[PDB]
RNA sequence: GCUUUUAGUGGGCCAUUUUUGGUAAGCAGAACUGGCGAUGCGGGAUGAACCGAACGUAGAGUUAAGGUGCCGGAAUACACG
RNA sequence: GGUUGCGGCCAUAUCUACCAGAAAGCACCGUUUCCCGUCCGAUCAACUGUAGUUAAGCUGGUAAGAGCCUGACCGAGUAGUGUAGUGGGUGACCAUACGCGAAACUCAGGUGCUGCAAUCU
């Protein structure tokens, strides 16, 4: 018969990536994290208590709820033709901080001095981000990079 | 030109800038096609056959 | 009562091997895969001949077998026994099935029925490495294997020393100096990297100036 | 009277007929499953800055 | 592929910090058009070089000419072509007017002879031979004799209707 | 026109003002027999750089 | 963006690619997409699914896939073998 | 810079064989009345810094060292793979076009870094 219990399918995902097996490090119980916070899901699989479910491994949501050993996160899940919301209450040695935000709020310091600097200096300040835009014209010297002449090469064994 | 001809007189390439536009021309018809290019393309406004628009060379086009 | 190999000729399974699950297996049909002359030297035997597969396919263990007789009858009653080495660079490790038979499709898991060696475009079969005086010979003697093969052979001379894998030059160079040492049927090669005490300890023809 | 099993066949066209939907997120979310003790305690910080800041048009 | 271009591409692989001006490979590219001949050049430099179309610029593509496009020449041409069930080279010999007129007619002889198509076949090198006695083939061979003639025989003439009222006549 | 081919900072709200341009078929033909390759292998489809051109103003 | 209410349906099948059992099957069963069912038109002589293209009634022009000895509209075209 | 206490990342830190260690610290070390634990003051507990010592730990250095770490137009734009064709082939499969792109191999370099507090010729 057909098995789908609640850790099925999960050989490889709750293994402990080879040669740092054993006990956590203690910097994972000493993140701060606060109503609000972006955090990615990653089980720890020496922690067998407060596990996510198999779906979760990898999906990144917001904290909720902040409690003793654990907080509770807020997961979107794709069933049928909606999103609906899940509530994870997930121990912290399961759980990381997102470094996508850290992009965001790096970036916000960032734009909100560059439009200060540019307010006293010459607005027009253009602090959106642009996408990689295609290569200006240039001049390529040919001195001491004179071009070698490369021809296709026969068939050769070599076995 | 004149940049081509003063490389040239140089002992240089002027290599060209990169087209910053190009123009689509939308060459299949409706049917038989996956989705992801299908979304693309009612995105670039191209909904029928021998239809073309003007498009911003980036790199998210 | 064996099935012909057309039934068989295609990479159409997954690799199904002899493990703890199958346990139940026939026992392969060549078993010795080294013949010749196999205890002689490198030196001995500098011209190497491959047949290289071309077709990506199996080739039954009963066919390695019979290719293996055939190549080995032909060398030995032309050049002798000891002329050359052939050494079969296929295992047949791949384990098929047969599902032998009120009951139609239904429960139509077979039982193993014989071995195949899985071989790929470009993979060697036979490996026979000889004298250069030899060479025809040995041709021959892969041509004939070549009848006994589903798809279609191509017999290749390398352009290597016998069993090693650097170039005729090469190996000539590491032998003119002191790099090469001897062993059974192979060669030990120098390493610029190790313990330099026991680097001397092995290879003292080395360190000196020339050979 | 052998038949099908299961397919998964139309049914990701299906689910884009009406376009999958995403939840409306909304600005005060719904305080159920908060921890009962910050709960509490919430009950009390809205309610004496309520009174405070009616306390500012007396 | 059609009347042929022989097309210098000169490009690069894209300048970083540890390396600004890189080695500027070149080839000579026979194509019909710049946008085929920009393609077989990154094809070959992608054969040699750890480089693609990506981390790599066209700096130069220059249609180059032949210098004597009158003079009848001997010219010798090695290919590595692709059959049904191996990769071989040849060496062929064509006596033509130009290093285009030589490769358009290696194309159609490559593909009547063996089946090769434009995919298949890796030009090499297309040298021409100057010296008579260096040519290796018979079917050039027989055009450097001294005082060449022959006759055209059964010669056919096309009709511009579709009766005629004599009978045909095939001298020359 | 000049903040088509210059392209401009208003090049967004230019070019969707712009209906999508109902070309026809080319009136010399494809140039091919077989459209559905790309341009390097004797198609139509793909980068057909400054041989867009020669397409347009057929199809316009 | 949101809500109510209700129909029919709950026998499916094919094609590319991945893939299981089977010697295989116009075989049995899966995955993703596209189709047929539900769909006419041009092509593949002929055919549910292939290629092209989806359809109000008409006119002009241009093509797609496919073709141009004759049936059959259109080169008994040109070029190298 | 050395050393200790508490650490952070958890081998560039590990392992094997040798060589060195001024000062302080650490350690080995001396004793068994008391609290305490033992078949046994060896572990553990207690007492003194007194009788001694850098022999070991510890720290550093050496080694064409093993391992590990990093990098590379080294292998290799290879294998694989997304998309495409009324492409090739009887098929098995394989070329081509637009793209992404390894691993082993090889070479070169490296062999702990740092936070808080205290202390030291």
């Amino acid at each position: 018969g057909k098995s789908h219990g609640y850790r099925s399918r999960t050989r490889y995902m709750f293994q402990r990536d080879f040669r740092k097996h054993g006990a956590v490090h203690l910097s994972t119980y000493l993140k701060v994290y606060k109503v609000g916070d972006i955090v990615d899901i990653k089980a720890n699989g020496s922690i067998q208590k407060g596990m996510p479910h198999k779906f979760y491994q990898g999906k990144t949501g917001v904290v909720y709820n902040v409690t003793k050993s654990s907080v509770g996160v807020i997961i979107n899940k794709m069933v049928g033709n909606r999103y609906l919301e899940k509530r994870l209450n997930l121990r912290v040695e399961h759980i990381k901080h997102s470094k996508c935000r850290q992009e965001f709020l790096e970036r916000v310091k960032a734009n909100a001095a560059k439009r200060a600097e540019a307010k006293a200096q010459g607005v027009a300040v253009q602090l959106k981000r642009q996408p990689a835009q295609p290569r200006e014209s240039r001049i390529v010297s040919t001195e001491g990079n004179v071009p070698q002449t490369l021809a296709p090469v026969p068939y050769e064994t070599f076995i | 030109i004149q940049a081509k001809r003063d490389a040239k007189a140089a002992g240089s390439y002027y290599v060209e800038a990169q087209h910053k536009l190009v123009f689509v021309v939308r060459i299949k018809g409706i049917n038989k096609i996956p989705p992801k290019p299908r979304k693309v393309l009612q995105l670039l406004r191209l909904t029928r056959i021998n239809s073309g628009t003007f498009v911003k060379v980036t790199k998210a086009t | 009562a064996r099935r012909p190999a057309r039934c068989y000729r295609y990479q159409k399974n997954k690799p199904y091997p002899k493990s703890r699950y199958n346990r139940a297996v026939p026992d392969s049909k060549i078993r010795i895969y080294d013949l010749g002359k196999k205890k002689a030297t490198v030196d001995e035997f500098p011209l190497c001949v491959h047949l290289v597969s071309n077709e990506l396919e199996q080739l039954s263990s009963e066919a390695l077998e019979a290719a293996r007789i055939c190549a080995n009858k032909y060398m030995t009653t032309v050049s002798g026994r000891d002329a050359f080495h052939l050494r079969v660079r296929v295992h047949p490790f791949h384990v098929l099935r047969i599902n032998k038979m009120q009951q139609g499709m239904r429960g139509a898991w077979g039982k193993p029925h014989g071995l195949a060696a899985r071989v790929d475009i470009g993979q060697i079969i036979f490996s026979v490495r000889t004298k250069d005086s030899n060479k025809d010979v040995v041709v021959e003697g892969l041509r004939r294997a070549r009848y006994k093969f589903p798809g279609q052979q191509k017999i290749i001379l390398s352009k290597k020393w016998g069993f090693t894998n650097l170039d005729r030059p090469e190996y000539l160079k590491k032998r003119e100096a002191g790099e090469v040492k001897d062993d059974g049927a192979f060669v030990k090669f120098l390493s610029k990297k190790g313990s330099l005490e026991n680097n001397i300890r092995e290879f003292p023809e080395y360190f000196a100036a020339q050979a | 009277a052998k038949s099908k099993n299961h397919t998964a066949h139309n049914q990701t066209r299906k689910a884009h007929r009406n376009g999958i939907k995403k939840p409306k997120t909304y600005k005060y979310p719904s305080l159920k499953g908060v921890d009962p003790k910050f709960r509490r305690n919430h009950k009390h910080a809205l309610h004496g800055t309520a009174k405070a800041l009616a306390a500012a048009k007396k | 592929m059609a009347h042929f271009k022989e097309y210098q591409v000169i490009g690069r692989r894209l300048p970083t910090e540890s390396v600004p001006e890189p080695k500027l490979f070149r080839m000579r590219i026979f194509a019909s058009n710049e946008v085929i001949a920009k393609s077989r050049y990154w094809y070959f430099l992608q054969k040699l070089h750890k480089v693609k179309k990506a981390s790599g610029e066209i700096v130069s593509i220059n249609q180059i000419n032949e210098a004597h496009p009158t003079k009848v020449k001997n010219f010798g041409v090695w290919v590595r072509y692709d059959s049904r069930s191996g990769t071989h080279n040849m060496y062929k010999e064509i006596r033509d007017v130009s290093r285009v007129a030589a490769v358009e007619t290696l194309y159609q002889d490559m593909a009547a002879r063996h089946r090769a198509r434009f995919r298949s076949i890796h030009i090499l090198k297309v040298a021409e031979i100057e010296k008579t006695a260096d040519v290796k083939r018979q079917y050039v061979k027989q055009f450097l004799t001294k005082d060449l003639k022959f006759p055209l025989p059964h010669r056919v003439q096309k009709s511009t209707k579709t009766f005629s009222y004599k009978r045909p006549s095939t001298f020359y | 026109i000049h903040e088509i081919i210059t392209v401009g900072p208003h090049f967004k709200q230019a070019n969707n003002f712009l209906w999508p341009f109902k070309l026809s078929n080319p009136s010399g033909g494809w140039g091919v027999p077989r459209k559905f390759k790309h341009f390097i292998q004797g198609g139509s489809f793909g980068n057909r750089e400054e041989f867009i051109n020669k397409l347009v103003k057929s199809m316009n």
